RNA sequence: AGAUGAUCAGGUUGAUAGGUCUGAGGUGGAAGUGUGGCGACACAUGGAGCUGACAGAUACUAAUCGAUCGAGGACUUAACC
RNA sequence: AACAGUGGUAGGAGAGCGUUCUAAGGGCUGUGAAGCCAGACCGGAAGGACUGGUGGAGCGCUUAGAAGUGAGAAUGCCGGUAUGAGUAGCGAAAGAGGGGUGAGAAUCCCCUCCACCGAAUGCCUAAGGUUUCCUGAGGAAGGCUCGUCCGCUCAGGGUUAG
RNA sequence: GACCGAUAGUGAACCAGUACCGUGAGGGAAAGGUGAAAAGCACCCCGGAAGGGGAGUGAAAGAGAUCCUGAAACCGUGUGC
RNA sequence: GUUAAGUUAGAAAGGGCGCACGGUGGAUGCCUUGGCACUAGGAGCCGAUGAAGGACGGGACGAACACCGAUAUGCUUCGGG
């Protein structure tokens, strides 16, 4: 229940390889113009698919 | 099927009721968007009861709900609300009394909030 | 060109960079939308350095702000802080309170 | 669990004390040994 | 379908899910009213009322607007040409 | 020159390399010492130079001498950093919403509901602790996260007996 | 002084028999270096701050408060094969 | 051109070797404010006229050090400077 050996670099990196983040799923606010989540808010417009809350 | 959001049967039906009678009074809520999922029927459901307007369904509609107040200087209380204002905002829709408008996430949670509206 | 530099911040190295692999190489602009959009505790560390580099190109280098990629970004650790856990049977465990160094550079096309 | 130490001051003072050490002849070695190393606090 | 990825059905000329309306099935005769009874209670209204996932409709709500990736197709020889 | 020989543990013998210091003599060094990093140099070995870079003041060479004189291993000592691995864990117990503050809020304050204790998780009070109390500022550390918050940090104040 | 030179040398070159441990006797550490001189970074920007980039001082700022040099382990960035 | 048969490149999610640049870390070199062992000389006891050792207090300014003792961060009174 041990490591019977001490993990190498290499293998370290290997594993971390998918260890990662892809980015958002992103658009652009049509309103204001700057950057969002896809079907969400966009938090400076205030702005949602042409309207506002 | 329907969601347990990390509670049990009491405290869940506690969190959807108190939840339903804050979302009546204040007609929107930011939450979580799985909570507003979940909460979508049920209010959609009690919306039913009021279009009705039987005494039936006020019973049935105090069963469920919590005895607070909706609006000072009128002494008014969320099931009243319910009744007289929102049936006669929709009597003519059928179905669909919401809206849930997705957020992004919390700072600490990393939770995907979400408000959710009368509409 | 220009630099920003992050000097002895409580974070981890790791973490920060994944956040700046996602960027290594970008236009600024979508860099910051990546970092305001992105759910992780070291976007706002990142996009402040940032938007700290962009400034002292503008104020020190007048590089004409939108015309900028990030020429290279990194992370070094820094001075960790120990710390000690008491776990049973009167043991301790170290803790490793990391710190980073957070790095970028600036430049045009 | 119950444990060893329950502190009473008055015990720790009637045992452990400056008195009582300077009762004893051992207890006034102690002191010697307990100076010439420099501790400050060389009693309760 | 599924630990997550994945797979599958759908993404506004669409029924993907929810909701709504019909139903099925389950429970068993609601609340209120009235009658009888001192009363507990019973009878009628009335196979009632209620109902999570079930299936059939329904464009009411949400599947928006976007964005990304993705070919230009080596050489030699043999046959047809 | 010729001839012959030159595997080697324990172990014996002999040749040397290198480090610190000292004596003497001869030197180098702000026009850049030692040390450190590179380099495709030299020597039969230990090893030794040269060039460049860093550094910014002490150091080699020769002959001798004297030694805390050479480390790859002791479940060695000390320190540092890794692996495991962004894994386990985050320490019993109902929270939700609206307002507010603030650079920044699941986590702080207020309100409303809901929920738990109730021979106890409530009131008093010992021993013990020794400022933790109150107020106002702060959020580097500690808080198993965050933090605008505190039993944390700063200031101040506060404990009245026939 | 053919004695040590900060893991050495007193345990202790620094507020040490301190902190800390222990009921107690008793045990018992770690931790030196800015610069010749504070001349210790006016002022401008980023930022809530911290921390940076400029400017300036200085022979030197890659010297900036763990402040001479600053190796290796370890951590990363880029790239020739 | 097509068809058939046969050859061979190139790839990089990521990785290895080398190189360059950095970080962390504190070795190494230089230095000494401290210590180690000795030589020569001196002195080898202090205390009820209250010891050694401490506690508590004293500064215009917080704590600590050091110094001092309600005459408290010095007071006479002889000298030096």
């Amino acid at each position: 229940a041990v490591p019977f050996r001490r993990t190498s670099k290499m293998k370290k990196r290997l594993r971390r390889t998918h260890f990662k983040l892809n980015v958002p799923g992103m658009t652009e606010c049509p309103s204001c113009g700057e950057m969002k989540l896809s079907h969400r808010v966009c938090k400076a417009c205030g702005s949602y698919n042409g309207k506002d809350i | 099927s329907y969601r347990k959001l990390g509670r049990t049967s009491a405290q869940r039906k506690a969190m959807l009721r108190d939840l339903t009678t804050d979302l009546i009074i204040n007609e929107r809520i930011e939450t979580t968007e799985t909570r507003a999922k979940e909460l979508r029927s049920v209010v959609e459901k009690m919306i039913t009861l009021g279009k009705r307007g039987d005494l039936h369904a006020r019973r049935q509609a105090a069963a469920y709900i919590r005895n607070e107040v909706a609006n000072e200087e009128n002494n008014q209380d969320a099931l009243q609300k319910l009744f007289s204002d929102i049936a006669t905002r929709y009597e003519e829709r059928q179905g669909g009394y919401t809206r849930i408008m997705k957020l992004g996430p919390r700072r600490g949670d990393g939770a995907p909030m979400a408000i959710i509206e009368l509409v | 060109q220009a630099k920003a530099v992050a000097r002895t911040v409580r974070i981890a190295p790791r973490k920060a960079r994944l956040v700046m692999d996602l960027i290594r190489g970008k236009q600024v602009g979508e860099a910051v939308s990546i970092l305001n959009l992105t759910p992780r505790a070291a976007s706002p560390i990142i996009e402040k350095v940032l938007k700290s580099a962009i400034a002292n190109a503008e104020h020190n280098y007048e590089m004409d702000a939108n015309n900028l990629v990030i020429s290279q970004a990194f992370v070094d650790e820094g001075p960790t802080l120990k710390r000690f856990r008491p776990r049973a049977m009167g043991r301790a465990s170290q803790i490793n309170k990391r710190t980073s160094h957070i790095t970028i550079v600036v430049s045009e096309k | 669990m119950k444990r060893t130490f329950q502190p009473n001051n008055r015990k720790r003072s009637k045992v452990h004390g400056f008195r009582s050490r300077m009762s004893s002849k051992n207890g006034r070695l102690v002191l010697a040994r307990r100076r010439r190393k420099g501790r400050k606090v060389l009693s309760a």
